[PDB]
């Protein structure tokens, strides 16, 4: 099942126990900002850029 | 999938011939006038006289 | 020196263009960088590609041709293609927008932004020509540009040339195939133009090529590629009487003469007809009078409307390779004294025909067999007025109830349109029904 | 270069963009950096239609994501191919309305659209023709609903020559997913009716089953929802991408589709969509994706269009495929089910077809359908909406913040009123 | 890098177009057998003018 | 061999000047020990601008620090890139300004005055063209105001020809960072209207809003507060000191942009602006960089440019890019805001491209606008002055060094006499 | 013999002169330190070079220009380049410092610094020159150095070499694009000291070579290099005379002769055919008719004049290349059947031709083609009365306010030289209307 597909594509959370989100998006004072870049994704996993 | 029919496509694999088929290189035309530009041969006389 | 234009008017045009210049090219010897070696060309041609190539005096065989649309992706296809560097840059004309099948955004919108730059493009390839014969116009009236932008364009030539004579070899929507929904509107409209800016004005059907495809060379699914192989051939065989020696060649005028009886009726059929596979050619003669007979046969005809229902005005041969006339005046007696062949009342002769020196050449990888006999005939028969009465009642049926009509009024083309157009094509058929009777 | 300018709005918007923006880059060979690591030149020579020049070879989308709250955008981000987008087009407010219409409307989702606006002129700028903008949202927040409908009226204000068309997942029969989504729907589609090009509804009870009667797929989730949705975009926006025997943009569809103005609510399809075990009992043809297409329990939306009567069908085939036997195809479903279909409309059955199909697949084909059966939804939308409002329930969320019961009164007339048109429509004769 | 040679692996490829694929540049082979312009008639079998290509 | 002497004036104007002499010495590849570790003979080819040749190979800057007080030069010796600079131009005072006017010009600065003219006296006789003279420098402070422009004075009287440039760092639209702000901007801006060639207003707040509403930074402290006059400060030279296309100077610029003798003060501005998590996202090409330098936002001194006309706009490039667009965007930015510019003067932007950008990037922009829109900053410190002087507020501070208020009703004279000056060249109409 | 030495001034100047002396030394096949390769030969006799390069007896070819500038940044760039080794030091001589846009700079204070030094130079050169037929004089019309350093190098030159003919290649404003704010200034003030001390003066403009890079080479994106590349081609069009022997030869004093009917009219327009690229150039055939008709184009002219709205005085024709002196009367007679070309009621025979036999030469790296023949055009129209129009519309919008005048009043300039030049300018306006009609 290379080629993506429509249903060609399982469910990447299962066994996963650890679903914390990050605030990549906050308002610093009026200015909306991204705030990630340092932020990992979901679970604390790392990003790429 | 037997045996038999797994041997190949191993070896054929449509997924892997994606965009391998190139077209055949185009060979150019150039004039005589641009090939032959600023190609001069210079050769050395003698020319004698009484 | 016995030039011709041709200009590719819309995707049906441009592909038509791509299997047509394919076919010219192989047939004159023009490589698709641009050169002839001497192999390729006809015996004692050298300059016989002199209608449809220029040389620039270094070699290079510039096809005299405009293709023309307003989507930029099939005219990017060509220009990708394999003859790539045989067009020139400009010869090959693409616009931002496609007009989307409306007649209105090919004609009066969008489409009323390229027609000058395609016609000072028109003008330059004619007057680098000494012999000007004409302009065969390839189109569809599927819709859009094929019909808005054909019209226009077809107009302005009309308006301008005048004296040059302006073939049309347009698609025709078929009985109960169709490709679209508005195609009914768009082949409306656009009557006015083949009808008084065209000096012949030769019609396909698409379900006809599909039927003869699947029929004679045996192709149970046929495709656009063997549909406009089938009309290059047309074509081809049209013109070889301009391009190489024969005992009675024609020359686009002369068939004309030949053909229209009055101006208003100037809308034949176009059949080559030796058209067969390789292995079904294996078991016949193909002589004369089997590919005289094919022609009259209603089963081999590009438009879906059989002529027993009609009469024919006026037959034009053209006959290619070693056709004799000595079998050809034999096969035309058969024909005359046919049963179910009718000729009208006023034309007590009416074949012209016309025989070529040059049997057909053949693509490789193409589908049809290599004969060395070809006949196309071009009839002027009372049996389109079927095509047109078609048409008119899927017309009809929308337009009762006015489906579509806000997208052709919302881009110009003011709503009495509709009405003028309906009007000049049922004065078209009264006029052929009353040849006919 | 005709291109289109992609929105999002809401949590399902958002979520159908973050696979769309994937099932389309792996069509190009984008990878989750951003380059190019393509097979072929006929994956980048149109890549200008969905993707920008950044810097180093790498193309951004040209999305706009829009939420009043960043609670789905964290996701996004945070998920595979997130990091593609652009952090300017991530327009967010402090707010999060949720579902009520009327505050992503009226109230606190208003003092976005100006920001919102800005972004999205800054996206259109770096365009030559801009063909179109396309917009994926739901009927059943205030978000995705009120906010996309603010920005629907304020696009086609600023462009009122442009394809503006929108996806939108429309309220389901069964269950709610949310209480207030008939009123939610209903102020909705009246902002859909008046500024729409075309609306491609989708409904999750369909997409549910054909996760399981056509896909088997026993724990779908909403990937596979969201990937059928996206498949039908790229589907539909292929032949502005890929070459073809007959090329059709989203203006051919138009015209090629809606009669009347006010009727563009279609119901799409995805063929072929076969079964988990059943791929060496199946033969991928060409009759086989048509009657796949055309096939009753196959579209994505929970109207039956064999209780009404096809007004017009876009046939878009991906392949190399033989035309004689597609329009045999479609001439043959007509002719075989003549009763679905108006007698007035000659060839109802738009045809165009496309030569580069999906990765991994031979052939595909997707199905829009224009049928007087959609009918059926605004109906049940209809009733659920006065049988709250003829007892004044949740309404004083409305009337707070500064709604009145005319806009209420005039939706729900207008709506009444398509219903209306489209039971004409159905009941017309040919003469 | 390999040459369209209408290959049935190649055939399998869905990055070329139909219309590059039908419209293909013909080789010395492609062009030296069949397709090649040779064709016995009898006004050339007799000898008559080589004007404008016969 | 066009050279520039440069000097810094009290606190703010030697901690402006300590960026601009590293961001100038990474320009040309100068190690801070002061040798050169450069890689193009470009950077050592025009070097004699700004630099003398030491005994050793060393560059030395041709500046000279002044404060009344040897703290703040003490902080920049100290500083990166401070070490370059010779201890021969370190002149101190004992005593300290107090944030007065007067005490820096008519008592303690005029007893250093002698030793300032002796030392720019010995770096402009050791040159052979002397370009000019760059002072930079605050308003609202005691020897950023009065020394400097004690300095300008008589630098002015010595060499009446030479291109004076002050980049005069201008009081503040809200908050105060000092009381007598007004005071010292009133009495300060007659001398800078009486002497100067060309002035660059700078305000603090414009440059936080440019640091965080486009660069984000969260804290954006001084540095880069300071980097970004940096840039318009080398920037401007830029033309002067490396080859381009079209070359534009000190005396080019006064010349194409002031229209008459007291219309020299300039808001300045640089444009790749980019966050750094949108530097990846962007296509840094010319007409982004028009659109940046012609934003509202952009400029470094207030003063939205939009309640005003633009006289004249002078715009350096810097970059391999090409004539056409730079010269059809200065166009169309004029055809598309035509109401913004004078009528009188025809093609209000003067142009120049200067092949090498900075180190850094691959193409750069600065942005020089003789706007109309410096009255409401004018006014602004007319209306503070006239509030502060009306109940004679901190005068005795003044009046103790020798002053009277004849010269503070001069100064609010002379500055009323700017403002009905520029509003007269606003709103004149061209017949 | 018939050497005619070149004074590249300003930093246009400078840069259009490399670019013209890159095209030289590719024409005479000299390598840029200098020398001949003396392992292969570009072809031709001995006096080829002697009309720009001076030959030594070592057998370095140093050339006859002299490239001034007050700015000491274009003149070291073309030192440290490559053409380093060519150019003797005492011909790249610089000032100290810049004029600075203003004419009055560098008219009377920092021209008279080097005015002496710039004259010796070229006197130095006029010496070592025996057959002298004119100055070259490469500059723009921006301001300073361009304005009023070659005003004064113009007065001085007149009073020096007084029968002497000085040929201007003048770089004209935009109507639109311009760079500098006292542009119109500099521009009426440098034509008021020009059109007394000039012989003629070709004007090429920046847009429209913009136009031209966009429309015919597709280049929408250019740079000065290409501009100056299409300049270097147009002088050498105009100087080939002098170096190659062709069928008719124009000198540089039949140009002035058979191209100025009044001694106030010296501005011809510049065109240049066929502005072409290599990836179109070889599919067009680029005939003697071809060339011809794309040079009375509007679209081709090389400024921003529309010669519709005037009536042509004389036109120069240049033919380089593959061209019969036949040809060129044939597209001169189906030019001037034209009732569009409206040529004045006093010149029933307007045309001038030269032929010449030495094609145009490619450079390397360009952006041209290598063509079989090529044409400049340079014709006298009074639809350049225009240009003079808005400028006296800019110059007025401008002194009403007294704008700018400051700067050039307060450095050794009266004001009323402004109203003189405005005067002068006026009478010129008047001029052209009085030969026009
Ligand atoms: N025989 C043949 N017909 C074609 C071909 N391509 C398109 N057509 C016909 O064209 C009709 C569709 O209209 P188009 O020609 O594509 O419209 P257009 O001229 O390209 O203008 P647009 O509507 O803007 O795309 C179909 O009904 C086909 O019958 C082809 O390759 N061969
Ligand atoms: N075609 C072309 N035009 C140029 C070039 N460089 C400058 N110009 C023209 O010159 C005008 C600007 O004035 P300049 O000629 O550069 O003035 P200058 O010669 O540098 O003399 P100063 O102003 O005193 O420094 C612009 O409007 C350009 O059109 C060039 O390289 N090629
Ligand atoms: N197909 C699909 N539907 C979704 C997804 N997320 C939410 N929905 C639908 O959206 C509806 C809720 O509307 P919502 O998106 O919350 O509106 P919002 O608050 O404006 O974002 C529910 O009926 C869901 O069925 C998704 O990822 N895929
Ligand atoms: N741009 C910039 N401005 C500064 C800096 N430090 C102080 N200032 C400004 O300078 C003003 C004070 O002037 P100051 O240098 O103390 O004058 P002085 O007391 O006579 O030396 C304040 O209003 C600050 O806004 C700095 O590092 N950068
Ligand atoms: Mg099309
Ligand atoms: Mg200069």
């Amino acid at each position: 099942s290379l080629p993506f597909l429509p249903g060609n594509s399982f469910n990447p959370r299962l066994g996963r126990d650890k679903f914390h989100k990050s605030q990549h998006f906050d308002y610093s004072n009026e200015v909306p900002m991204l705030v990630g870049g340092h932020k990992p994704g979901i679970g604390g996993d790392k990003l790429l850029g | 999938l037997t045996l038999s029919e797994l041997d190949e496509l191993n070896n054929k694999r449509p997924t892997l011939t994606y965009g391998q088929a190139k077209q055949a290189p185009p060979e150019d035309f150039i004039p005589a006038h641009v090939a032959f530009d600023k190609k001069v041969l210079k050769f050395n006389g003698f020319y004698k006289q009484t | 020196m016995r030039e011709c234009i041709s200009i590719h008017v819309g995707q049906a045009g441009v592909q038509i263009g791509n299997a047509c210049w394919e076919l010219y090219c192989l047939e004159h010897g023009i490589q698709p960088d641009g050169q002839m070696p001497s192999d390729k060309t006809i015996g004692g041609g050298d300059d016989s590609f002199n209608t449809f190539f220029s040389e620039t005096g270094a070699g290079k065989h510039v096809p005299r041709a405009v293709f023309v649309d307003l989507e930029p992706t099939v005219v990017d296809e060509v220009r990708t293609g394999t003859y790539r560097q045989l067009f020139h840059p400009e010869q090959l004309i693409t616009g931002k927008e496609d007009a989307a099948n409306n007649y209105a955004r090919g004609h009066y919108t969008i489409g009323k932004e390229i027609v000058d730059l395609v016609l000072d493009r028109i003008r330059k390839l004619a007057d680098q020509c000494t012999g000007l014969q004409g302009f065969l116009i390839f189109h569809s009236f599927g819709g859009g540009t094929g019909s808005g932008f054909a019209s226009l364009l077809m107009e302005r030539l009309s308006v301008d040339y005048g004296k040059k004579s302006k073939l049309e070899f347009a698609i025709y929507p078929a009985p109960q195939i169709s490709t679209a929904v508005v195609e009914p509107y768009n082949t409306i409209l656009t009557t006015h133009t083949t009808l008084e800016h065209s000096d012949c004005a030769f019609m396909v059907d698409n379900e006809a090529i599909y039927d003869i495809c699947r029929r004679n060379l045996d192709i149970e699914r046929p495709t656009y590629t063997n549909l406009n192989r089938l009309i290059a051939q047309i074509v081809s065989s049209i013109t070889a009487s301009l391009r190489f020696d024969g005992a009675l060649n024609v020359d686009l005028t002369e068939f004309q003469t030949n053909l229209v009886p009055y101006p208003r009726i100037h809308f034949p059929l176009a059949t080559y007809a030796p058209v067969i596979s390789a292995e079904k050619a294996y078991h016949e003669q193909l002589s004369v009078a089997e590919i005289t007979n094919a022609c009259f046969e209603p089963a081999n005809q590009m438009v879906k409307c059989d002529p027993r229902h009609g009469k024919y005005m006026a037959c034009c041969m053209l006959y290619r390779g070693d056709v004799v006339p000595k079998d050809v005046n034999a096969a035309i007696a058969t024909i005359k004294t046919k049963r179910t062949i009718q000729f009208v009342d006023w034309c007590p002769t009416g074949f012209k025909v016309g025989i070529n020196y040059q049997p057909p050449t053949v693509v490789p990888g193409g589908d049809l067999a290599k004969v060395q006999r070809a006949v196309c005939m071009l009839s002027n028969t009372t049996a389109i007025a079927e095509a047109w009465a078609r048409l008119d009642h899927k017309f009809d049926l929308m337009y009762a109830k006015r489906a579509f009509v806000h997208w052709y009024v919302g881009e110009g083309m003011e709503e009495g349109e509709f009405s003028e157009a309906r009007e000049d094509l049922a004065a078209l058929e009264k006029d052929y029904e009353e040849v006919g009777v | 270069m005709r291109e289109i300018v992609h929105m999002q709005a809401g949590q399902c918007g958002n979520q159908i963009g973050a696979k769309f923006w994937e099932v389309i880059s792996d069509e190009h060979g984008i990878d989750p950096t951003g380059t190019y690591h393509g097979d072929s030149d006929l994956q980048l020579e149109r890549i200008n239609v969905y993707y920008n020049e950044a810097t180093g070879g790498k193309y951004v989308p040209r999305a706009v994501l829009v939420d009043l709250e960043p609670g789905t955008m964290d996701s996004v981000r945070s998920g595979p191919f997130g990091q593609i987008f652009r952090p300017d087009n991530f327009v967010f407010g402090q707010s999060g309305a949720g579902n009520n219409w009327a505050k992503g409307h009226y109230t606190e989702g208003a003092e976005l659209v100006d920001s919102v606006l800005d972004v999205v002129r800054k996206e259109a700028e770096s365009c030559d023709c801009l063909q179109g903008f396309q917009l994926t949202h739901s009927l059943g927040g205030g978000t995705g609903s009120g906010m996309g409908t603010l920005l629907i009226s304020k696009i086609r204000e600023e462009y009122p020559d442009r394809i503006m068309n929108t996806f939108s997942v429309v309220p389901s029969p069964k269950v709610s997913d949310t209480v207030v989504e008939p009123y939610n729907a209903t102020l909705s589609v009246h902002q859909l009716v008046e500024n729409t090009d075309e609306t491609y509804c989708i409904d999750n009870e369909a997409l549910y089953d054909i996760c399981f009667r056509t896909l088997k797929l026993t724990t779908p989730t909403y990937g596979d929802l969201n990937h059928l949705v996206s498949a039908t975009m790229s589907g539909v926006t292929t032949c502005l991408r890929f070459p073809g025997q007959l090329n059709a943009d989203l203006r051919k569809l138009a015209v090629n589709m809606v009669p009347f103005p006010r009727l563009h609510f279609f119901m799409p399809g995805f063929a072929p969509l076969t079964s988990r075990g059943s791929q060496q009992y199946r033969a991928l043809t060409v009759p086989e994706l048509t009657q796949q297409m055309f096939d009753a329990k196959n579209m994505m939306a929970a109207c039956d269009p064999r209780h009404g009567r096809y007004l017009t069908v876009a046939a878009i085939f991906r392949g190399r495929m033989s035309m004689k036997e597609v329009d045999e195809q479609m001439l043959n479903v007509q002719n075989k089910n003549s009763s679905y279909f108006v007698e007035w409309i000659p060839n109802n059955v738009k045809t165009a077809v496309c030569d580069i199909p999906p990765r991994g697949l031979k052939m595909s084909a997707t199905f829009i359908g224009n049928s007087t059966a959609i009918q059926e939804l605004f109906k049940r939308i209809s009733e659920q909406f006065t049988a709250m409002f003829r007892r004044k329930a949740f309404l004083h969320w409305y009337t707070g913040e500064g709604m009145d019961e005319m806009e209420f009164t005039e939706a729900e007339s207008n709506m009444n009123d398509l219903v209306s048109e489209y039971q004409q429509y159905q009941d017309a004769t040919a003469e | 890098t390999l040459v369209r040679d209408d290959g049935a692996l190649q055939l399998l490829d869905i990055y070329v177009p139909t219309s590059h694929h039908v419209h293909k540049r013909f080789t010395r082979h492609e062009l030296d057998d069949y397709p090649k312009k040779d064709a016995a008639t009898y006004w050339r079998c007799e000898d008559y003018t080589q004007a404008w290509g016969h």
